[PDB]
């Protein structure tokens, strides 16, 4: 027996991170629905825009990210929100099923049949992909949480940020705490090279992964006749998110060639 | 255009 007390914060950018990482949403799902594309994705659409607003609020908590403008803020939100959205599922993914069933919440995992419906096949394979990345990485907490932290900041507009140089500085310094969260393992230091260069190739593999569910995102989104529902915060952001995309604005900060 | 997005974020 031990008594009661909040776990002991450090000094550390890592430490911040663990200690504002949003808890685990339950769906609150009613499994007595049939099986159905569209009532899933109506289903996922929910759920994600709760996961959204708890993300606003872990990225007002980041240290920095509040000083930018709040046009930045904005953006950043705009542009990397699928991203986190899609990188927590792959650790959700890894952690309870390694890589093998997506684990939306704890009382919304799609198994493999699920996954392999007629309209769930495609959109599930690209979901699941980053989970089984993470799962062939043996990805560690730490690492993940400055990776995810570096999604927020991994897409900007193709003409800047207001406040640019801020942003910079407050990137480079996950990108620091990414190598050493990698280091803190004990590897030598051509394993930390590698490492790291793994982690970035896999960063940067995210905006790939991405495009192919914006896809979905945004044809089932504009496509009303689907009959397929967002709710309020996803859809204004998406709303937003479109014309910035379409138009070519949205800029990649890519680690590799 | 905003507001959801920026309420939150206020
Ligand atoms: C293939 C796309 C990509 C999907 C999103 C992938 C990321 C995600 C992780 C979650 O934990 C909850 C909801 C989201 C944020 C999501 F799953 C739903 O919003 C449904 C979504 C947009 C999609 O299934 C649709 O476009 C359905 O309309």
């Amino acid at each position: 027996m031990v008594p009661a007390a909040l776990p002991q914060l450090t000094p550390t950018l890592v430490s911040l991170l663990e200690v504002i990482e949003p808890e685990v949403l339950y769906a609150g799902y009613d499994s007595s629905v049939p099986d159905s594309a569209w009532r899933i994705m109506t289903t996922l659409n929910m759920l994600g825009g709760r996961q959204v607003i708890a993300a606003v609020k872990w990225a007002k908590a980041i240290p920095g990210f509040r000083n930018l403008h709040l046009d930045d803020q904005m953006t950043l939100l705009q542009y990397s929100w699928m991203f986190l959205m899609v990188f927590a599922l792959g650790w959700r993914s890894y952690r309870q099923a390694s890589g093998n069933l997506l684990c939306f919440a704890p009382d919304l995992i799609i198994n493999e049949q699920r996954m392999t419906l007629p309209c769930m096949y495609d959109q599930c394979k690209h979901m699941l992909f980053i989970s089984t990345e993470l799962q062939r990485l043996q990805v560690s907490y730490e690492e993940y949480l400055c990776m995810k932290t570096l999604l927020l900041l991994s897409s900007v507009p193709k003409e800047g940020l207001k406040s640019q140089e801020l942003f910079d500085e407050i990137r480079m310094t996950y990108i620091k705490e990414l190598g050493k969260a990698i280091a803190k393992r004990g590897g030598n230091s051509s394993q930390n090279w590698q490492r790291f260069y793994q982690l970035t190739k896999l960063l940067d593999s995210m905006h790939d992964v991405v495009e192919n569910l914006l896809s979905y995102c945004f044809q089932t989104f504009l496509d009303k006749s689907m009959s397929i529902e967002f709710p309020e915060m996803l859809a204004e952001i998406i709303t937003n998110q479109i014309p910035k995309y379409s138009n070519g604005n949205i800029k990649k900060l890519l680690f590799h060639q | 255009e905003n507001a959801l997005l920026r309420y939150l974020l206020d």
